[PDB]
């Protein structure tokens, strides 16, 4: 679950195919500016250390 | 400091829209996307949209090419400041991108002097540096034990 | 321009509103049950928390 | 602001002595626990973003002497909104804040 610990998960490092349940949500850029709004979990990687 | 031509020859200073360019949304050349407080040391890893480096030809890395106008401007470095809480210090800059020895900030907020304007660009960014150890310091000391710690080098190679 | 916290973690239960909480900064959530017993909730949330 | 007599609000005068010195503003600074960030001056009066902090301390240089000045405010920033942030993101909802103009009509 993302946020919780796994919420990237690669086989190996080498792996390019993973699970990536991060609740990765897009946001539409403000008021006619150039940008990408991505609203995401902060990683179960960053929590648990 | 010539090996590494895949990038300097065939890339340019890039220039994007800096969130809070000291007023608000500016269109800035050093506009900060990717900072990285993941490591321990107090350093950041950080990308530039602006290509310092080598010029726009040859030579030294020491010089500052950015974007003004269409065009890039190729010259030296001379008063670059990261910052985030307090004042940062360099470490190695290479492509678009510069190494930086941070203490934590709520945010990272960076910016050299082109001579006629200050000409900065600032972003939110949590930082934080804890050592590996069991020790939770704010900053490393000069003495203690060594242990494996995680980093970025100095170097381009 | 101003602030937003990330979305929450919807999870059913019976009755019950788990929800798997995780913010950038400290958010004040609060409720209202909207029977006339009105039975709300206060709390500033900058650790995450599942609440209920 | 404009000097003694009627130029450029990007300009300089404090007083020296008796007298005024009607010159560039150069090298402003006002600042806190970090060094803020100008917004625009009118008058005797400045604008200028900052971050929390105990204190407000400001200084230009004349370009001899550093002639700076200080003093004691509590500061702070919540943003309008249930979220007590330190610092006003990119992104996010737009909703009424107050807040000083960068203008002088």
């Amino acid at each position: 679950k993302a946020g919780s610990f796994g919420d990237l998960q690669s086989r190996t490092s080498t792996s390019n195919d993973l699970y990536a349940n991060t609740n990765l949500k897009l946001q539409r850029p403000q008021a006619g500016i150039v940008h990408t709004p991505f609203t995401q979990a902060p990683s179960g990687f960053e929590r648990w250390k | 400091l010539d090996t590494h031509f895949t990038q300097y020859k065939l890339a340019r200073p890039y220039i994007a829209d800096c969130p809070n360019c000291g007023h608000s949304r500016c269109d800035s050349p050093i506009a900060i996307e990717e900072v990285r407080g993941d490591a321990h040391a107090g350093v950041i890893r950080i990308q530039t949209s602006a290509m310092f480096g080598l010029k726009t030809d040859g030579v030294d890395l020491a010089y500052m090419s950015f974007m003004n106008g269409k065009t890039q401007k190729s010259i030296k470095i001379d008063n670059l400041h990261v910052r985030t809480s307090a004042p940062c210090s360099l470490v190695s800059h290479h492509g678009y991108y510069i190494l930086a020895q941070c203490p934590p900030g709520d945010t990272v907020t960076v910016g050299f002097h082109d001579g006629p304007n200050r000409h900065t660009c600032t972003v939110a960014h949590k930082v934080e540096f804890r050592p590996v150890g069991r020790e939770k310091y704010r900053h490393p000391p000069e003495h203690g034990v060594e242990l494996p710690c995680n980093r970025y080098t100095h170097k381009r190679a | 321009i101003a602030t937003l916290a990330p979305e929450p973690l919807v999870e059913h239960k019976h009755r019950t509103l788990i929800l798997h909480l995780h913010p950038d900064h400290p958010t004040l959530l609060t409720t209202r049950s909207l029977g006339s017993d009105a039975n709300p909730t206060r709390q500033w949330i900058e650790r995450p928390t599942t609440v209920n």
